[PDB]
C-alpha cells in the first residue's frame, strides 16, 4: 500500500499493515500514513530504520 | 484492543556487516629456521651446533 | 533577503509546528521544506563578520534530514528537530545582526555583509518559499517597481522642533506677536499668540500660518484635530531667539477663528478642512498648511475686557492653538512608529556592540537627524536594516 516505495519489517508486519489497510473501520489517517509512513537507509552512516 | 498508534515502532539496525570467527586466520605466521631460533636472553637455543 | 526571510520563516514554522503529538500530516509539507533547506545549506561555510565589537563566528552546517516516521510525533523527533532549529536559529540571528550594523551609499537596497551576499547566491534560491509578512512583500513589490506601501500607526513622520516665530518683536519682548510650535513624532502642536489681541489689527484679526512639509508622502491617514493647544497654554520663561535674553508669555487661551486645515501634495489642494474638529481623512499628502485666526472677541464681558487694554502694558496674550495628531497612515516609505520595534531594534544592535558611525545613518542612529535628511540612499539603507531587524524578529 506504499505510494513511495515503502518497506516494511518482517511480513507478518506487512500482512497486518495490509489486513488493516483493507478494513473499513480504519482511521483515514492511519490509512494515509500506512500509505506514507517509509524506511530511511542511510548507506554512508551504515543505519537502517 | 489493537492500537495502530501503539504498536507502530520504528526498528534501527546496521545496514550490513561480516562477522568473523577466525582472528587469527588473519595473521601471517612464519618462523625463522630452527638453527637461528634464539632464547629469551637473545643468545641460541642449541648452542652445541 | 528572501532566501534569509525564508531561513527565518522556516525555522520560526518548524519551532511552532513541529511540537510533541502532532499528526505527522501536520508537518509534511513543512519537513518537505526543512529538509530542502538543510540539504541547500549543508556542506556550506558563513562568516558573520566583526565590525564594531561584533565578534567573527564561523557557521558550519552537516545536519541529517529530519524524518517522516510516527503517526504522531514524538519527544525523540521533536529534540532532534530542536537541535538542528537551534544551530539554525543562531545562525540566522548572527546573519540579520552582521547585515544589521551596516549600510553603502550607493547600493544601499543591496545586501553588505559576506553572508548575506552569499545568501544570495543562485544555489540558496531553493530555500526560498513563502513571503507572506508585510515588510518582505514590500520589499519584493518594492524590487519590482509596484506600488505598496507601509501601514503605521502614530507614525514618527515630523522631526523633533520645538521653536517659535515672532512676527512683531521688540527688545523688551513686552508687544509680541507670532507662532510657536512643537512637532514631534505624529504630533504638531501649534499656537499663534498677539499680546495685543488684535487692538490694532485691520479687522481685529490677526492671521497665523503654519506650514509643515512632510519628508515622505502620506497616504491614506486618519488625523485627530483639535482647537487647543495645551502645550502653549501655561505661562513660560522663553530664551530669545538668539539666547541673548528671556521674555515672559502669559498665555489666555481664545477660540481659534476660521481654522483652515489644507493638506497639499505637489502644490495642489488634495484635502481641506474648515472649522471641522475631530477624526479627519487625508487621502494622499506632503504638507500641511494650518492656517487660523485670532479675533478680538467683539462682545466681552467686563472681566474679559479688563484682560485687554487698548495700550500697554500687556499682561494677559491672546493664544489660538490648534492641535494635529496622525493616528495612523500609509507610507510608500518605512518609517518609525509607535507599535513596530524595528528602529528600535536596529539602533540596539548598533549601540551594544559600539558600531562605528557610518557613511549614511546619523550618529546612534538618532531619528530626528535620520528622518530630517532622508535622503534616497538613507531610506534604502533603512528599508534594508529594518526588513532585516523584522526578518529576526521572527526567532529573537
Ligand atoms: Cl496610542
Ligand atoms: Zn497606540
Ligand atoms: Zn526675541
Amino acid at each position: 500500500n506504499s505510494r513511495d516505495a515503502g518497506k516494511v519489517v518482517d511480513s507478518e508486519t506487512a500482512a497486518i499493515c495490509d489486513a488493516i489497510f483493507q478494513d473499513e473501520e480504519t482511521e483515514g489517517v492511519v490509512r494515509r500514513f500506512i500509505a506514507e509512513m517509509r524506511q530511511r537507509v542511510q548507506a554512508d552512516r551504515n543505519v537502517v530504520n | 484492543q489493537f492500537d495502530f498508534r501503539a504498536s507502530m515502532h520504528m526498528l534501527t539496525s546496521n545496514l550490513t556487516f561480516t562477522v568473523y570467527s577466525d582472528l587469527l586466520a588473519f595473521v601471517s605466521a612464519d618462523t625463522v629456521e630452527p638453527i637461528n631460533a634464539v632464547a629469551f636472553d637473545n643468545m641460541r637455543i642449541m648452542n652445541e651446533l | 533577503m528572501d532566501v534569509l526571510y525564508s531561513l527565518s520563516k522556516t525555522l520560526k514554522d518548524a519551532r511552532d509546528k513541529i511540537v510533541e503529538g502532532t499528526l505527522y500530516s501536520n508537518v509534511s509539507d513543512l519537513i518537505q521544506q526543512f529538509n530542502q533547506m538543510i540539504i541547500t545549506m549543508n556542506g556550506n561555510e558563513f562568516q558573520t563578520g566583526g565590525i564594531g565589537n561584533l565578534p567573527i563566528r564561523n557557521w558550519n552546517f552537516d545536519f541529517g534530514l529530519l524524518g517522516t516516521t510516527l503517526l504522531n510525533l514524538d519527544a525523540n523527533y521533536v529534540e532532534t528537530a530542536r537541535n538542528t532549529i537551534d544551530y539554525f536559529v543562531d545562525f540566522v540571528d548572527n546573519v540579520c545582526m552582521d547585515e544589521m550594523v551596516r549600510e553603502s551609499q550607493r547600493n544601499g537596497i543591496a545586501p553588505q555583509s559576506d553572508s548575506l551576499r552569499k545568501l544570495s547566491g543562485i544555489k540558496f534560491k531553493r530555500i526560498n518559499f513563502d513571503n507572506s509578512s508585510e515588510y518582505i512583500e514590500n520589499w519584493n513589490l518594492q524590487n519590482r517597481r509596484q506600488r505598496t506601501g507601509f501601514t503605521f500607526h502614530k507614525p514618527n513622520i515630523f522631526p523633533y522642533s520645538a521653536s517659535f516665530t515672532l512676527n512683531r518683536s521688540q527688545p523688551a519682548h513686552d508687544n509680541l506677536m507670532g507662532t510657536m510650535w512643537l512637532n514631534a513624532g505624529s504630533e504638531i502642536q501649534v499656537a499663534g499668540f498677539d499680546y495685543s489681541c488684535a487692538i490694532n489689527a485691520p479687522a481685529n484679526i490677526q492671521q497665523f500660518e503654519h506650514i509643515v512639509q512632510l519628508r515622505r508622502v502620506l497616504t491614506t491617514a486618519t488625523i485627530t484635530l483639535l482647537p487647543d493647544a495645551e502645550r502653549f497654554s501655561f505661562p513660560r520663561v522663553i530664551n530669545s531667539a538668539d539666547g541673548a535674553t528671556t521674555w515672559y508669555f502669559n498665555p489666555v487661551i481664545l477660540r481659534p477663528n476660521n481654522v483652515e486645515v489644507e493638506f497639499l501634495l505637489n502644490g495642489q489642494i488634495i484635502n481641506t478642512y474648515q472649522a471641522r474638529f475631530g477624526t479627519i481623512i487625508a487621502r494622499n499628502f506632503d504638507t500641511i498648511r494650518l492656517s487660523f485666526q485670532l479675533m478680538r472677541p467683539p462682545n466681552m464681558t467686563p472681566a474679559v475686557a479688563a484682560l485687554f487694554p487698548n495700550a500697554q502694558p500687556f499682561e494677559h496674550h491672546a493664544t489660538v492653538g490648534l492641535t494635529l495628531r496622525i493616528e495612523s497612515a500609509v507610507c510608500e516609505s518605512v518609517l518609525a512608529d509607535a507599535s513596530k520595534t524595528m528602529l528600535a531594534n536596529v539602533t540596539s544592535v548598533r549601540q551594544e556592540y559600539a558600531i562605528p558611525v557610518g557613511p549614511v545613518f546619523p550618529p546612534g542612529m538618532n531619528w530626528t537627524d535620520l528622518i530630517t535628511n532622508y535622503s534616497p540612499s538613507r531610506e534604502d539603507n533603512l528599508q534594508r536594516v529594518f526588513t532585516v531587524a523584522s526578518i529576526r524578529s521572527m526567532l529573537v
